[PDB]
Formats: C-alpha cells, sequence, structure tokens
RNA sequence: ACGAGACUCUGGCAUGCUAACUAGUUACGCGACCGGUCGGCGUAACUUCUUAGAGGGACAAGUGGCGUU
C-alpha cells in the first residue's frame, strides 16, 4: 500500500481473504486514500487484479485495486478527468493602484 | 507447500475473543514490552 | 444629439442582430445573426410603411455565427461560427458556395484582407501564420506567442494601407503595421474584454473599453501611456462615427454615446413598453446603430417582437 | 425531483463569484461562458451549472446572497460601512434624564451640566407582565 | 442549390420534389377522395377551397410515397403540403404570405411538425416483457 | 472519504454539417400518341428517406401561483 501511494496513486485497496489461521476464513481489507466503486469511471480510473496464493493449508485470495491519478497525456493514468470534478481557470491577475503608473524600460 | 506467518498484532486482532484469547494477549504483551 | 421616435411597429422575425457591418463596394445586402441554423437578410425601402422585410430563411450554416463581415466586395460574405468553420455566402448561385472546415482548433471568427494578401485565422495551438493566394509562406509566430485564445483580426476600414490588428475575447489586442511590424513591450493590466475595435484609416487611433471603464488609449508607434478615459460595461455592439472619431455603447435598453470633445449628451428621450405586473421583468434589447446615413433604426426584444425607429439625425 | 446536487451548486457559486461580470440573465450566454472559463467534463453537468448560475444571478439582481461574495456588493458594503452622518447622534441639544440618573450624576460630580432636562418619574410601578 | 426535405412521418415518406409544372391534384398520383384503404381521405380537400384555381397552376410536387402504416403515411401528406406551401411562398414572393398560410395550417393542427416519440421498449430479466414478471411461487 | 447523483449504453429531434457504383435521385430521357414521372439495365444534387460521426439540443430555461419568498 505504501509503495502504491508513493508511486503516485490517488488511492488503493488490498483485500486478503481466506485462511488467516484457524478453521474459519477471515478477510482483511486495507483501503488507504480515495477510490470510487460505481459508474463508468471505474473502467478507466480503477485498475484491479485478483490472485490466488497456494499455501500449505489452502488458497488465499489477494485483490488489489488502484485508482489512477488524473494525467493529461503520457498514458500513466487516464486522460479524461472524473466527470463530477469541475475545474475553474483563474481569471487574469489585476493589481492596479489608484493612479496607473507602470514600470517601463 | 508453505504457510503464512502472523504478527502478534494480527494474532490478537483475530483471536481476541476465542479459545486462544489468553495466549494471544500474552504474546502481544510480550511483543510490546518483553525486555 | 439627434431626434428619434418609434413611428410604428412590424412583426415577423426569429433571429436578432448582434454586430453591425457592411462593405462599401456592394452594400446592396445586409445581414443579421441567428441561432436557427440561419443568417437573415434585411432590405431597404426608406418609406413610412416599410421598415424591415423577411425574404429568405438562409438555412445551411453548421452553427450560429460570432460576428458578421463581408469581403471588400459584396460577392463573398465571410461568416465565422463559434467553432472554427468558415462559410462564404454568395449571390452567384443565390446561396453559400464554399464552406471550410480545415482548422484543427476552434477558431472564433474569420477576416478578409483589404488587398487579398494575408489570410489570418485564430488557431488554439498558440501558432498563428499568414496565408496568401499566391503560394508563398509569408510569416509565422513561433516564440513568445499569445497566452490565451485569439478571436478575430481587423484591418483598415477604408481604402488605405492594410494594417493588422489582432483582437480577442482574451482581453489581449495587438496592433501592427506591415512596414515596421515590431513589438515594443508586453504588459498586463487589462480590466475588460473587447468585442471589437477599429483602427484609424491613417494609423493613429485604436479605441478601447472595459467593464472598469478605464478605456486607455493606444498608438501605433509604441505603447506609451497617454490617457485612460471612462466607460461602462463590456461592449456587445459598436458603430464608429463615419465622419469623426467618437465612441458609443449601450448598457442594456439605454444607449450611451461618449464624444471625445464634449463628453455630454444633449437630449436623450426613450420609449419603453409597460405592463401591469411589477415583479415581471420587461423584455430587453441589446444595442442600436445607424447603417450608412442614419434614417432608419432597428431593434428587437426578447418577447419575439421586432421594432423599428425613425430618426432625424440633425 | 429537480434538486441540484452540491456539485453543481458549488461549481456555480465559484463561477459566479469569480466571473460575475461576464455572466448575465440569459441561459445561452451563461452556458457559453461556463464553457469558456471552466472545464466541465459533461455537457449535462455544464447545462445544470449554467441553469443554476442563471437562477443565482436572478437571486442577486434583487439583493445579496450569503454564499456568494462578488466584488461589487463587497465594495458597496465597504463604502456603506464607512458612512458617517453630518452631525453625531450623541449631539443632543437637550437630553432627557430621570431624577435618579440626575442624582447619580450629582454624586459623580457632574451637577453643572446644562444639556440635561429632568423628566417627571412614572407614577406607577407596573413593569412586569402578568403571570399565567 | 437544392433545398429538399419533402415529407416524412413515423416510418413513411412522401418525397416532394417541388418545382414548376402541371401540379394537378393527386395523392399517390390518384384522385381527390379515391384512395383504396379509404380511411383518411378528406385531409387534403380542405385548403384548396379557400384560395382558388389559379394558385395551383405552377406548383408541381412530384411525390415518391413509400411506407406502410396509416398514421405514418397519412399525416405525412399534411406535413408535405405544409412544407411545399412554406417553401414556395418563402422563395417566390415573401415569407408574410407563407407566414399566413402556415399560420392557418399549423395553428389549425399541432401534430404535423410533432411525431409520436413512443416506441417499443426493451425486454428485461425474469419476465415475459418490459414490465411483466414471471409468476413468483412460495 | 465511500454510496446517491454525476457517469456509460440506449431511445426521442435536426428542411444544419461530414457523403456513400451494395438499399434510395435523375426531364442533353426510350422500353409510349387521341403536351401526366413508366423496375436485370438508367447511378459532372457534397443527400432529404438509409447508414454513422463530429457536433447541436433540455436547463425547472420562460411565465403565473405557493413556499423562510
Amino acid at each position: 500500500l505504501r509503495f502504491i501511494m508513493e508511486s503516485g496513486a490517488k488511492g488503493c485497496e488490498v483485500v486478503v481473504s481466506g485462511k488467516l489461521r484457524g478453521q474459519r476464513a477471515k478477510s482483511m481489507k486495507f483501503v488507504d486514500g480515495l477510490m470510487i466503486h460505481s459508474g463508468d469511471p471505474v473502467n478507466y480510473y480503477v485498475d484491479t487484479a485478483v490472485r490466488h496464493v497456494l499455501l500449505r493449508q489452502g488458497v488465499l485470495g489477494i485483490k488489489v485495486k488502484i485508482m489512477l491519478p488524473w494525467d493529461p497525456t503520457g498514458k500513466i493514468g487516464p486522460k479524461k478527468p472524473l466527470p463530477d470534478h469541475v475545474s475553474i481557470v483563474e481569471p487574469k491577475d489585476e493589481i492596479l493602484p489608484t493612479t496607473p503608473i507602470s514600470e517601463q524600460k | 507447500g508453505t504457510d503464512l506467518v502472523t504478527d502478534p498484532f494480527e494474532d490478537f486482532e483475530f483471536n481476541c475473543n476465542t479459545k486462544y484469547s489468553g495466549g494471544v494477549t500474552r504474546n502481544l504483551m510480550r511483543e510490546l514490552n518483553g525486555g | 444629439t439627434e431626434q428619434m421616435t418609434l413611428r410604428g411597429t412590424l412583426k415577423g422575425h426569429n433571429g436578432w442582430v448582434t454586430q453591425i457591418a457592411t462593405t462599401p463596394q456592394f452594400p446592396d445586402m445586409i445581414l443579421s445573426a441567428s441561432r436557427d441554423k440561419t443568417i437573415i437578410m434585411w432590405k431597404l425601402t426608406r418609406d413610412e410603411t416599410n421598415y424591415g422585410i423577411p425574404q429568405r430563411a438562409l438555412r445551411g450554416h453548421s452553427h450560429f455565427v460570432s460576428d458578421v463581415v463581408i469581403s471588400s466586395d459584396g460577392q463573398f460574405a465571410l461568416s465565422g461560427s463559434w467553432d472554427g468553420t468558415l462559410r462564404l455566402w454568395d449571390l452567384t448561385t443565390g446561396t453559400t458556395t464554399r464552406r471550410f472546415v480545415g482548422h484543427t482548433k476552434d477558431v472564433l471568427s474569420v477576416a478578409f484582407s483589404s488587398d487579398n494578401r494575408q489570410i489570418v485565422s485564430g488557431s488554439r495551438d498558440k501558432t498563428i501564420k499568414l496565408w496568401n493566394t499566391l503560394g508563398v509562406c509569408k510569416y509565422t509566430v513561433q516564440d513568445e506567442s499569445h497566452s490565451e485564445w485569439v478571436s478575430c483580426v481587423r484591418f483598415s476600414p477604408n481604402s488605405s494601407n492594410p494594417i493588422i490588428v489582432s483582437c480577442g475575447w482574451d482581453k489581449l489586442v495587438k496592433v501592427w503595421n506591415l512596414a515596421n511590424c515590431k513589438l515594443k513591450t508586453n504588459h498586463i493590466g487589462h480590466t475588460g474584454y473587447l468585442n471589437t475595435v477599429t483602427v484609424s484609416p491613417d494609423g493613429s487611433l485604436c479605441a478601447s473599453g472595459g467593464k472598469d471603464g478605464q478605456a486607455m488609449l493606444w498608438d501605433l508607434n509604441e505603447g506609451k501611456h497617454l490617457y485612460t478615459l471612462d466607460g461602462g460595461d463590456i461592449i456587445n455592439a459598436l458603430c464608429f462615427s463615419p465622419n469623426r472619431y467618437w465612441l458609443c455603447a449601450a448598457t442594456g435598453p439605454s444607449i450611451k454615446i461618449w464624444d471625445l470633445e464634449g463628453k455630454i449628451i444633449v437630449d436623450e428621450l426613450k420609449q419603453e413598453v409597460i405592463s401591469t405586473s411589477s415583479k415581471a421583468e420587461p423584455p430587453q434589447c441589446t444595442s442600436l446603430a445607424w447603417s450608412a446615413d442614419g434614417q432608419t433604426l432597428f431593434a428587437g426584444y426578447t418577447d419575439n417582437l421586432v421594432r423599428v425607429w425613425q430618426v432625424t439625425i440633425g | 425531483g429537480r434538486v441540484r446536487t452540491k456539485t453543481v451548486k458549488k461549481a456555480a457559486r465559484v463561477i459566479i463569484e469569480k466571473y460575475y461580470t461576464r455572466l448575465g440573465n440569459d441561459f445561452h450566454t451563461n452556458k457559453r461562458v461556463c464553457e469558456e472559463i471552466a472545464i466541465i467534463p459533461s455537457k449535462k453537468l455544464r447545462n445544470k451549472i449554467a441553469g443554476y448560475v442563471t437562477h443565482l444571478m436572478k437571486r442577486i439582481q434583487r439583493g445579496p446572497v450569503r454564499g456568494i461574495s462578488i466584488k461589487l456588493q463587497e465594495e458597496e458594503r465597504e463604502r456603506r460601512d464607512n458612512y458617517v452622518p453630518e452631525v453625531s447622534a450623541l449631539d443632543q441639544e437637550i437630553i432627557e434624564v430621570d431624577p435618579d440618573t440626575k442624582e447619580m450624576l450629582k454624586l459623580l460630580d457632574f451637577g453643572s451640566l446644562s444639556n440635561l432636562q429632568v423628566t417627571q418619574p412614572t407614577v406607577g410601578m407596573n413593569f412586569k407582565t402578568p403571570r399565567g | 442549390q437544392s433545398v429538399q426535405v419533402f415529407g416524412r412521418k413515423k416510418t413513411a415518406t412522401a418525397v416532394a420534389h417541388c418545382k414548376r409544372g402541371n401540379g394537378l391534384i393527386k395523392v399517390n398520383g390518384r384522385p381527390l377522395e379515391m384512395i383504396e384503404p379509404r380511411t383518411l381521405q378528406y385531409k387534403l380537400l380542405e385548403p384548396v377551397l379557400l384560395l382558388g384555381k389559379e394558385r395551383f397552376a405552377g406548383v408541381d410536387i412530384r411525390v415518391r410515397v413509400k411506407g406502410g402504416g396509416h398514421v405514418a403515411q397519412i399525416y405525412a401528406i399534411r406535413q408535405s403540403i405544409s412544407k411545399a406551401l412554406v417553401a414556395y411562398y418563402q422563395k417566390y414572393v415573401d415569407e408574410a404570405s407563407k407566414k399566413e398560410i402556415k399560420d392557418i395550417l399549423i395553428q389549425y393542427d399541432r401534430t404535423l411538425l410533432v411525431a409520436d416519440p413512443r416506441r417499443c421498449e426493451s425486454k428485461k430479466f425474469g419476465g415475459p416483457g418490459a414490465r411483466a414478471r414471471y409468476q413468483k411461487s412460495y
């Protein structure tokens, strides 16, 4: 999880399910950061993988989800931003005193 | 095959209410201050 | 300083005018902006009964147009919609002939050279070139380009040496002449956005205007600080005095003229429709102006009605 | 239900408090400006924001609204809060004073005051509301 | 150039080539009230009783009328004639007369310019159709 | 911070655009007489029916009423 987040991810989640010692099967889930679950943006913003680890007592499933950071160009993450995020361009700066006196060379 | 290992911490969190509550509590206490 | 009155009313229209323009070579037609995939003609009769006529629904534009402009001649009208396309309305076949969609970036408007030498378009990859009909790569702007989006370019409003001005909704307007074509300084501090502004036929004046109102003067030679006059809000229509150098705008239904000598109004009388409800907003209007001599005036409200005024100019 | 989600509300408030002068009362022009000066990744969301911006400017045209702090209203309020009358409201030529505060002022060594006029005390001790 | 949208509705279409010609009174090329299905045959007789015989001496509307469905093919001829009059009057004299006859025709009936948007909707899970569900036992 | 919403697909609308020898036009037309276009073939209209893409379009936007207005 720490490596995922220093790699730049917007959030991550690792769930480990199976025999965590004992007869019964436990499932732990460590989610750090932010991640969506619903809608279309999960297809291009959340990348997930499921693996099976064969131990001497049984099979342990590891499910890892990483929510990619928004990135225009470069293809490290997704191009289009989250559809609910509205970005505002800052209007041009205006710092003028009472009397317009400009600095010229 | 092999078997995954357990920290005393997760052992206590899993067996805090079980037959092994006393043992996991003792091992966790030994971890935290056992010098 | 004139005398005007709304001597009557007309009915029938769906597109309302945004920018006034014509060409002295072939002024036998007059255009008007529209949204319903159209650009609408007017006609001239100059009598008491007739003050405006609907002739044809010129359907065929891919969108609605930012500003209206004609070539030097009236044989090609160059309409630039708010996406980049170009449409040339021509009367040779009675309808549009050439439609250009070839700009990879969303151009705001278009222009025609007075001598048909340089073609200038507003590209949004911050690269602006200068085309020609002869096939010679004239010039391009490569480094220290605009930091925002260019909208349109203008030239000399009469028969004279064509001088380039690049005006944009991005509050950055630049003026150059083909003899020198040099830039002195680049500074910020603009307080409003300029719809359009024309240059003097002798290359000495280029007006300004902003919401703050500090409409400051430009000069062709340099960017020296001469004066900052007063003004109102963002301009959405502009007509210059054909005989002198004045300024005009309209902050809604009311009109406001500023004369660079007197700066005062003589007698402004207005007619507005009334209604019983007080919480009901009345219909609005945008602005007004004379076409070429000042004998008829046009306006329309947001209530889907059209009105026309008769003025006595003197 | 046409209740606007807080996304469009916040976006509209930021747009209008940053670009108050460009917007107006027309939905088409507000929509176009919202296209220009913001990145809205959906056309439906852009239209919703533009509609709520039009509604908010209709609200503002008849007075100030609490969530939006546009510059013209702030300047107006600052100019109004700096107002001072021609003469002070404490510049009373004659000040009505009861005998009790007159006695207090006499004990406070202010008995030479001439701006004060003594008013006769109330004849009854009725000042409490009846219980019930 | 050439401005031609003809008439269409629902599914059917009356391609209305508008030009100068004989322009006799015909529907599917056939007489006034003579159509074989015989159901909605009056809809065209109405306007031509107002203007006169001179007005249709030069309006040839050559129609390719294809499409099954009464409410489609009928109610598309009214749309087609409305557009024919609109285009003829707009191009020839002025849009004020087009304004007038379009006013009478369209304020006469709303449903020319507007078609029914209703269409068969998708079938879903665990049911014989869109909304119905299979019988649930206990 | 998740979920809801946004979002994706899907319909419903373009006398606007992009243009199609595979389905849809043709009067410098033959397969017709006592001035009404006639199906293996006849297809220099940038297309309306069809196909599908770039966009447009709807926002409680306008008006009236109720509501802390």
